[PDB]
RNA sequence: UCUGGUGACUAUAGCAAGGAGGUCACACCUGUUCCCAUGCCGAACACAGAAGUUAAGCUCCUUAGCGUCGAUGGUAGUCGAACUUACGUUCCGCUAGAGUAGAACGUUGCCAGGC
RNA sequence: CUGGGGCGGUCGCCUCCUAAAAGGUAACGGAGGCGCUCAAAGGUUCCCUCAGAAUGGUUGGAAAUCAUUCAUAGAGUGUAA
RNA sequence: UUAUUGGAGGUAGAGCACUGUUUGGACGAGGGGCCGGUUACCGAAUUCAGACAAACUCCGAAUGCCAAUUAAUUUAACUUGGGAGUCAGAACAUGGGUGAUAAGGUCCGUGUUCGAAAGGGAAACAGCCCAGACCACCAGCUAAGGUCCCAAAAUAUAUGUUAAGUGGAAAAGGAUGUGGCGUUGCCCAGACAACGUCGAGUGACACUGCGCCGAAAAUGUACCGGGGCUAAACAUAUUACCGAAGCUGUGGAUUGUCCUUUG
């Protein structure tokens, strides 16, 4: 359905590939949040920087 | 004292692929660089003097086997 | 001591001795054998004194193998001089072993006389090692 | 000779064959005559009593699951270091 | 359906062995007069015919002998992460090479003749 | 230029490894070549297929030359790789 | 940037089919012991088994790279013109050369931080770990790291190990130090030692956890930061708190983007 996405981890010392990962996800400061629709290329990004953010069913 | 005979090199050649598989290409483009045939020329695709291939046509590039143990480049004409 | 007759090259680089052992992990032409557990080179120098001290003590009874040869060879400069003018001259060779290759074999005498026979060669070697036996099951 | 066996479910990842093997546990694999392959997994201990009683070369009455089938040792992989078996072929013989 | 010609396909198509076939093909086969030709040889090439022969080439059936192909399971290595300075450890994905079971003594297009 | 400077060596071009399976990539790191040649060793049209191994055979230096079988370039390709 | 799909290329690892290196054993051909030949011995070839390679390859990844899609998220990219500064770099992690598998050494590849970066931790400590300071506040939640006193928060709940102040600086080797885990011997018909009694356990091996010796430098204790600790040490698990200029709450400043009440 629907999940929400939160950067609980800084970007300070990540490789760059990691951190335009982050950013086309859309998360912008520590802590912020974003809603997004669930899809194989949603997942694909999540799993590539996972050690940095936190996923709820919504 | 004691010295070293040895010191040089010569120049870097940048040989290999230069197009895509898949990719549209306009009439003379050229798609691989060698010394030899590692890869042959197929359809519309010719050979120059120094071994390199080219297109002949407009079309999309398509790498693809030859025998047991060959391959070859070819360009198909719609796109 | 032990080294090849001809090579391709006389200045290599120095192998690599991270990893565990490729092959030769079994005894094979005896019955009893000299296992590594640690990771070293094996100066040539090593491996004749070893076979001496290990030869002598079973009499001339039995034969004895040695599945190891120094293929590498090692540079070193002169008397500490200034460095980087070119690579150094030829100065030993050299065998990797890394743990679970077997380094000898002997057969033809009692497990008493190999096990201390092996016991007395383990003491020249820079690497620790283990009594094993030809293995079934 | 009777060795019986548990039959693993799917896609063990490495640190379940990891715990598999701490115990008296070994991996191992069916095929061949009869039979669909099948991962299953046996007893060290019995295995070594079973084979110093058969030979390396004799027959098994290998139970898996509801079934239970004559087999062979086709191959095994065996650890120098740490002196363990840790994986089995069984072949069946019709 | 058989044979032939001519194509496509990584030898699963190959090499080896055994056994059968011919006037419908094909080949061996007859000869060198002519077209032509052989550093010499009508061996090869080329031309002219149909006496013999299935012996061979070739075609069909048998075999897995060599060559080729080849899983599953496991292992090595390794992207990422977490501990750590250990010739390292732990977790998560991907996943060989060798080897084993096994496959395999080809599949198929167009045309002509025969059926 | 330079693991201070001097002394010694080097300075343009080609090929390989270092080079981390695209391309590129340093050191007074590891190995070699060039400063031409060919009137056919260029074009085209037809033919043809090796070294080597094996067994024989006057001269046989063992092998020169001849005959049969196997033989994937191991031959050959003006000149380094 | 990711998912899916297609492709180029020979690294890690493996392997010995080629080019080189190598250890055993056969087989035979040859010279050759002899009296031409036995046997020895010697060299070449074919074989069987087993090994090594930056400049070997019958094989061959993970990653990285080039592309294409009415794919999903995101906000850049390119062209033309005005103005520059830079051309002494450093440590850490990892793939390599050189050096001695020396150097806070030196030369390249790939990341990060410093340079040009304050704040918390690492006693102190550009480059290590956590984190990027617009300005108020005597508000709250967390990161790394921590909770006996110095000094904020557990003298906390369970299980175990260590007796060395190990913790709080090192090796080959040596050794009845003590836990855990197996396999196999001798067991009350009498071992296991002492000299018929002795009346129950007694061995080996394998594998591992923590400890001991090996362990000598120069101003003053003198690597736990100090006190001090037998847990306030170290495995495992639990769950409560403390902890930053990170995030949140409240007020304010500046600029922008949207809508537009120009708020």
């Amino acid at each position: 359905a629907k999940l929400q996405i939160t950067l609980t981890r800084s970007v300070i010392g990540r490789p760059e590939t990691q951190r335009k990962t982050v950013e086309a996800l859309g998360l912008k400061k520590t802590n912020s949040s974003v809603v997004v629709e669930d899809n194989p290329a949603i997942r694909g990004q999540i799993n590539k920087v996972k050690h940095l953010v936190t996923v709820e069913e919504k | 004292v004691s010295s070293t005979k040895n010191g040089r090199d010569s120049e870097s050649k940048r040989l290999g692929a230069k197009r895509a598989d898949g990719q549209f290409v306009t009439g003379g483009s050229i798609l691989y660089r060698q010394r030899g045939t590692k890869i042959y020329p197929g359809e519309n695709v010719g050979r120059g003097g120094d071994d390199t291939l080219f297109a002949k046509i407009d079309g999309v590039v398509k790498f693809e086997r030859k025998g047991r143990d060959k391959k070859q480049v070819s360009v198909y004409a719609v796109a | 001591m032990l080294l090849p007759k001809r090579v391709k090259y006389r200045r290599q680089h120095r192998p690599k001795t991270t990893g565990r052992s490729k092959g030769g992990n079994y005894v094979t032409f005896g019955e009893f054998g000299l296992q590594a557990t640690t990771t070293s080179w094996i100066t040539s120098r090593q491996i004749e004194s070893a076979r001496i001290a290990m030869t002598r003590y079973m009499k001339r009874g039995g034969k004895v193998w040695i599945k190891i040869f120094p293929h590498t060879p090692y540079t070193k400069k002169p008397l500490e001089v200034r460095m980087g003018a070119g690579k150094g001259a030829v100065e030993g060779w050299i065998a990797v072993v890394k743990p679970g290759r077997i380094l000898f074999e002997v057969a033809g005498v009692s497990e008493e006389v190999a096990r201390e026979a092996l016991r007395l060669a383990s003491h020249k070697l820079p690497v620790k090692t283990k009594f094993v036996k030809r293995e079934e099951l | 000779a009777s060795l019986k066996s548990i039959i693993r479910q799917g896609k063990q990842t490495r640190s379940d064959l990891k715990q598999l093997r701490k115990s008296g546990k070994v991996p191992a694999v069916v095929y061949g005559y009869g039979t669909k392959n099948v991962s299953v997994k046996v007893d060290e201990v019995e295995f070594i009593k079973v084979i110093r009683e058969v030979g390396r070369n004799g027959v098994i009455e290998l139970g898996v699951g509801s079934k239970t089938i004559k087999v062979m040792v086709a191959d095994y992989q065996f650890d120098p270091l740490k002196n363990q078996i840790t994986h089995i072929d069984f072949l069946a013989i019709n």
